[PDB]
RNA sequence: AGAGUUAAAUUAUAACUAAGCUGUAAAAAGCCCUAGUUAAAAUAAAAUAACCCACGAAAGUGACUCUAAUAAUCCUGACACACGAUAGCUAGGACCCAAACUGGGAUUAGAUACCCCACUAUGCCUAGCCCUAAACCCAAAUAGUUACAUAACAAAACUAUUCGCCAGAGUACUACUCGCAACUGCCUAAAACUCAAAGGACUUGGCGGUGCUUCACAUCCACCUAGAGGAGCCUGUUCUA
């Protein structure tokens, strides 16, 4: 439930102390802000130092680093993929709740009145 | 499969025996996971240690033993030096909040060596020591 | 670009159009081609249906190319399969029994193999962070390492070779040498190698 | 709303009910006023933004041979008139 | 905004307390 | 220091894998609000801060849970238009 | 306001293992009498409950328990009586930890600053003093009305009784004077002189080493090819003449 608006604000006619002091007036706007982007990490670490080891540990020489080094190429393969077709699909898979410019033209039909 | 995530208590008898020991004859690894640096060290049932590893004495220096690999690698080694003793299974106390914690918990998984528990004890004052001030960086 | 972006690349390939009743879904791909009525660009120069071309030769003979002579070029990387052969061909007399037949005498073969031991499996980018500069390993990909490993055999060849030795049997002595992995090529792929193991703690840097 | 006080009998569970008394003696009264400016060749327009019968109250005009506009409504349309419909325009001379 | 008030304020304050500690 | 160990704030892994049960122990903290705290705790806040991150985290808290409630409630307001080109 | 009490953390201290430990965007300095684990006083501070809004006149108060306890049969009122965070002073006691000043390291043209390490006054208890705050909810107390009515902005507008305060800006939380356990202090508080403005709110534009999202196909980075700056010569400027 909503915390209780009542007796926060500073107003004349309150006798309790201010609670709350909001740097913006609590009126609901008629949109909502947008979504806002993932901030990206270092991929294929795992994959990285198992492949350092067996270099330091042959002489830098890929003649017996066979197994790592594939996997660290299917490693880059499979981050490019992702990396590559996370953005396009995320805008309308909406992870079952309406993306920004649908809930703002929702919230542009019933909108909020403080006039009047 | 009725499994209980909180672990079998003591005073009870619950029949979940690893390697053939109780539960609290199993040993710990405690994990300092800093802001800086990540200390692993394993001690038996008695609290006697076996073996002690950290990103310092792995050759990562300064700023570079405070990242992830540099656990890792520590986990790694750690693992090594304790299974060599003859240790399977471990229960893992995590200490603090820092960039090595996954890396350590894994680093001890792909060194050879098997956890069963994990337990954070970060310390967490209630009211205490007054810390240090703001950095206005 | 005087092609417009419905024009598509051409397919070269004869042997794609000559046995298509043995697949449906590729049969669809080709079918739709022009019942789009998607138009084609004209055929270029270089590439031909000839079945003695190589697509890595061709790549190869465009960037030893300086200025605009593809004749020189092409009879620069004539030359250099023939040093090659020639040099295989008399090492398989002068060998035993069981020697014989261990000596490659077919030179798209050395060269295709070659190329896949020069090049490096991990790069370096620069990244500034801090007011600094910090070499961070990323996982290259295929078209740039295949690229970066042309590269480093021209400037080897171009650079650190006498004024009398030729062009084409100084580059003849690198394939051979990359080959049996000695080559000083060889040797700078382990040296990017060495470099990037070193700066190993600072890939978490990259954000991608 | 607060002037729609006196036209409300009251309310019957948190639901108003409007006083059909009032509702008759104001009908009255625009009916008589709607017929009296139809009698005199008085243009009538129809006006209502509402989107479930734009249709009906714009067959509804065309069977009284009067004007309906349930359609979006213009800025300028009815203030700056000789620009928006033409040079010389006659007004309506009621709305509904 | 009042801060121009406020500075003019605090710049006199914080030469006076240098006029009494010199002299 | 004088209660039991290995009690309070400790997960048992299943089946053998160690990623899942990590994640599950940092739900139980970051629910119990222990994450942001020892945050907030590496250095220290003056009560001026305090009561200042407290004013803006329940004014956030009360907006969020308020515009939440009217998508909800018009969220059965998104079918397909029955009037179009009415 | 007294009296009694301690959960979580930290430290003296002991045992064991390890050779390093702290620290940053990156480092150095410092430490190696150290770090990790186990066992553990004193001092200090009071996670979650608190998305609650209670008590007091205000400043303030939110770990537990007990004792004492929150004026007026319920208006206004000072220069009088009583009180007043934090910093500061005097005397004694405590000191985990934080920490002005100071010393070292780093950054910088300089850095007697931001950043890192060490430590003191002090923050704490008992007794006395000082009586200052953006002591601001910038909105005085007691009764009321939602009528009349939008300068702007903000926390909508107003009536009755009463007290305090306000007469351009700078000079000025200053000079002189009275009182004060104050003596680099607090309260009270001008003038000579200078200017024709100072000031509140708003509008558009520009800008922002402000945040969010998106984008640079010769393009800012990542990245491709060929060149300039090096030599002679040709030609064009500056200077010399
Ligand atoms: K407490
Ligand atoms: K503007
Ligand atoms: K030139
Ligand atoms: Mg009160
Ligand atoms: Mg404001
Ligand atoms: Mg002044
Ligand atoms: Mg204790
Ligand atoms: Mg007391
Ligand atoms: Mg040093
Ligand atoms: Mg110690
Ligand atoms: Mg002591
Ligand atoms: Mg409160
Ligand atoms: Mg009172
Ligand atoms: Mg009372
Ligand atoms: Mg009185
Ligand atoms: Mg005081
Ligand atoms: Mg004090
Ligand atoms: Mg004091
Ligand atoms: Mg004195
Ligand atoms: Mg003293
Ligand atoms: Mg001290
Ligand atoms: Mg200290
Ligand atoms: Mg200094
Ligand atoms: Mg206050
Ligand atoms: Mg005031
Ligand atoms: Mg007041
Ligand atoms: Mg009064
Ligand atoms: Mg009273
Ligand atoms: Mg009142
Ligand atoms: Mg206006
Ligand atoms: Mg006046
Ligand atoms: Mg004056
Ligand atoms: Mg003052
Ligand atoms: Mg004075
Ligand atoms: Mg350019
Ligand atoms: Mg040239
Ligand atoms: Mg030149
Ligand atoms: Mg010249």
């Amino acid at each position: 439930a909503t915390p209780s608006l009542r007796g926060r604000l500073a107003r004349l006619g309150n006798p309790r102390r201010p609670i709350l002091k909001p740097n913006k007036p609590l009126i609901l706007a008629n949109h909502v802000g947008e979504r806002r982007r993932e901030k990206g990490e270092a991929t294929c670490i795992t994959e990285m130092s198992v492949m350092m080891a067996c270099w330091k540990q042959n002489e830098f020489r890929d003649e017996a680093c066979r197994k790592e080094i594939q996997d660290f190429f299917d490693c880059a393969s499979r981050a490019e993929a992702a990396r590559k077709m996370r953005s396009i699909q995320e805008n309308l898979g909406e992870l079952g709740s309406l993306p920004p410019k649908k809930l703002n033209k929702l919230l542009h039909r019933f909108p909020n009145k403080p006039h009047v | 499969s009725s499994f209980s995530i909180y672990p079998p208590i003591p005073g009870q008898e619950n029949s979940l025996r690893w390697a053939g020991k109780k539960f609290e004859e199993i040993p710990i690894a405690h994990i300092k996971a800093s802001y800086n640096n990540t200390q692993i060290q394993v001690v038996s049932a008695a609290h006697q240690p076996l073996a002690h590893a950290s990103c310092g004495t792995e050759g990562f220096r300064n700023a570079k033993k405070g990242t992830g690999i540099a656990a890792q690698t520590a986990g790694i080694a750690a693992a090594a030096k304790a299974t060599g003793k003859g240790v399977t299974h471990v229960r893992v106390v995590v200490k603090g909040l820092g960039p090595g914690r996954l890396s350590a918990i894994k680093g001890l998984t792909m060194g050879g060596l098997e956890v069963i528990s994990i337990t954070d004890n970060t310390p967490i004052p209630h009211x205490g020591c007054r810390p240090r001030k703001a950095r206005r960086l | 670009s005087r092609y417009g972006p419905e024009y598509k690349d051409p397919q070269i390939d004869k042997e794609y159009y000559r046995k298509p009743l043995a697949e449906q879904t590729e049969e669809e791909k080709y079918e739709r081609d022009f019942k789009k009525t998607q138009l084609i660009k004209a055929a270029p120069a270089t590439k031909t249906s000839s079945v003695f071309e190589d697509p890595v030769i061709s790549k190869f003979t465009n960037m030893m190319m300086k200025g605009g002579n593809k004749v020189l070029a092409r009879s620069l990387m004539t030359q250099t399969l023939e040093a090659v052969k020639r040099k295989q061909f008399a090492k398989y007399h002068a060998a035993s029994a069981e020697e014989q037949a261990t000596i490659e005498r077919n030179p798209y073969t050395i060269f295709h193999q070659a190329l896949k031991n020069c090049e490096p499996v991990i790069g370096l980018v620069p990244i500034l962070k801090g007011g600094h500069f910090y070499q961070v390993p990323v996982p290259l990909a295929d078209r740039r390492r295949r690229f970066l490993a042309m590269k480093w055999m021209i400037a080897e060849c171009r650079e650190k070779k006498h004024r009398r030795v030729l062009m084409p049997e100084k580059l003849s002595q690198e394939l051979l040498e990359a080959f049996h992995n000695q080559g000083p090529v060889i040797k700078r792929k382990h040296d990017m190698h060495k470099m990037a193991e070193a700066n190993r703690a600072l890939a978490h840097y990259r954000w991608w | 709303h607060r002037f729609m006080e006196p036209y409300l009998f009251g309310s019957r569970l948190g639901q108003d009910i409007i006083d059909l008394e009032q509702t008759a003696a104001h009908l009255q009264l625009a009916l008589n006023f709607t017929a009296h400016v139809a009698y005199r060749e008085g243009i009538i327009l129809f006006v209502s933004r509402h989107r479930q019968f734009a249709h009906l109250i714009e067959t509804t005009a065309r069977d009284c041979g009067e004007y309906a506009h349930t359609r979006y409504f213009k800025g300028g349309l009815l203030t700056n008139a000789p620009l928006l419909l033409g040079p010389g325009v006659r007004l309506p001379d009621l709305i509904i | 905004k009042n801060i121009l008030k406020i500075r003019r304020r605090k710049m006199n304050h914080h030469k006076y307390r240098k006029l009494v500690k010199r002299t | 220091a004088n209660h039991l160990k290995f009690i309070a704030r400790t997960v048992m892994v299943q089946e053998g894998n160690v990623e899942g049960a990590y994640r599950t122990l940092n739900r139980i903290l970051t629910m119990d609000g222990l994450i942001e705290d020892i945050k907030r705790r590496r250095y220290y806040e003056k009560p001026c801060r305090r009561r200042q991150r407290e004013s803006y985290e329940t004014c956030r808290r009360i907006y969020n849970m308020e515009m939440a409630r009217k998508i909800n409630f018009l969220m059965r307001k998104n079918r397909a238009d029955p009037w179009q080109g009415c």
